[PDB]
């Protein structure tokens, strides 16, 4: 069953072509009517918009060029767009258009109306193992794909995982995604999901994404993360210790998988070994998982959000709106030339 | 319980990423 090797090989050729000669200026602001904010993160906002000529809705990520510079995220933003436009996988949100003006950078993605896994997770409390397993399999295949292209995601979390109309995951936010061979050192990500090697400024690799998968699986199944506190600094102390505790309801299989993902020793962490991703795929916790079926989206979703219209946002919280300004003077022109 | 302690903490809402 190594058509996956051939699959990845062709997938790589496809990626490299686009990574080599990226798409640019495929749209403009006036082609959309801005409706409402869907969510916000460290910087910029994501708005639900309607494309005039087609009538389709999209999620427009808006980035203030001046804020990007202030926060020293230039390179990261260029990575985000360059990578987004080049990738293609069933569980990666699609970048439909991208462009820029005097003040901002815009990345228009396909609108995923189901909302964040985060909201559903907090609301319901926690997911059953089969439910969590369903989502986990999708991330596993996603990281196998990304990693095969020398990409590190670095921002795994329920907040960046959207549920589509069929109940499948759509990964968003490549703000910290990077294409790297070897190690890297940036201190980035979300505190609760940081692998110990990131916190210890030792330098790290793809293995950090596998640690984050452990954190994700734990949080979905438990309802709360494996390492939490009121301040990030206290969180790092707990992560570094490595001492983890599992809820009484955790199956023996789940705990064994988690002990292998939330593994401080890189020579022992699953996903980072000789057999690589297959150590995870072949794990007992994933025994009932039909990997091909998952990739083909032929498995029945355990949860299908309520669909009330093409531009319905009932699955997202409401946010304080603010005018999208555009200066008559070009800002940071040289810095974002390739965007 | 761990649930209670989580629920009463200040990090149950959407978490922001860092760049430190
Ligand atoms: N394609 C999308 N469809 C629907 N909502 C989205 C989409 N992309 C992002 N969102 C919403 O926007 C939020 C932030 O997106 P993100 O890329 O993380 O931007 P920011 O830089 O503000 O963090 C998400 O957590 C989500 O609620």
């Amino acid at each position: 069953q190594e058509s996956v090797k051939e699959f990845l090989a062709k997938a790589k050729e496809d990626f490299l072509k686009k990574w080599e000669t990226p798409s640019q200026n495929t749209a403009q602001l006036d082609q959309f009517d801005r409706i409402k904010t869907l969510g916000t993160g460290s910087f910029g906002r994501v708005m639900l918009v309607k494309h005039k000529e087609s009538g389709n809705h999209y999620a427009m990520k808006i980035l203030d060029k001046q804020k990007v510079v202030k926060l020293k995220q230039i390179e990261h933003t260029l990575n985000e767009k360059r990578i987004l436009q080049a990738v293609n996988f069933p569980f990666l949100v699609k970048l439909e258009f991208s462009f820029k003006d005097n003040s901002n950078l815009y990345m228009v993605m396909e609108y995923v109306a189901g909302g964040e896994m985060f909201s559903h997770l907090r609301r319901i409390g926690r997911f059953s193992e089969p439910h969590a397993r369903f989502y986990a399999a999708q991330i596993v295949l996603t990281f196998e794909y990304l990693h095969s292209l020398d990409l590190i995601y670095r921002d795994l979390k329920p907040e960046n995982l959207l549920i589509d109309q069929q109940g499948y995951i759509q990964v968003t936010d490549f703000g910290f995604a990077k294409r790297v061979k070897g190690r890297t050192w940036t201190l980035c990500g979300t505190p609760e999901y940081l692998a110990p090697e990131i916190i210890l400024s030792k330098g790290y690799n793809k293995a950090v994404d596998w640690w984050a998968l452990g954190v994700l699986i734990y949080e979905m199944a438990a309802g709360y993360p494996p390492f939490f506190a009121d301040q990030p600094i206290q969180i790092y102390e707990k992560i570094v210790s490595g001492k983890v505790r599992f809820p009484s309801h955790f199956s023996s299989d789940l705990k064994d998988l988690l002990r292998n993902l939330l593994q401080v020793d890189l020579t022992k962490r699953f996903g980072n070994l000789k057999n690589g991703v297959n150590d995870i795929k072949n794990h007992k916790w994933f025994a009932t998982t039909d990997w091909i079926a998952i990739y083909q989206r032929k498995v029945e979703a355990p949860f299908i959000p309520k669909f009330k219209g093409p531009g319905d946002t009932s699955n997202f919280d409401d946010y304080e709106e603010e005018e999208i300004r555009v200066s008559i003077n070009e800002k940071c022109g040289k810095e974002f030339t390739e965007f | 319980t761990t649930y209670a302690d989580f629920i009463a903490s200040g990090r149950t809402g959407r978490r922001a990423s860092i760049h430190d």
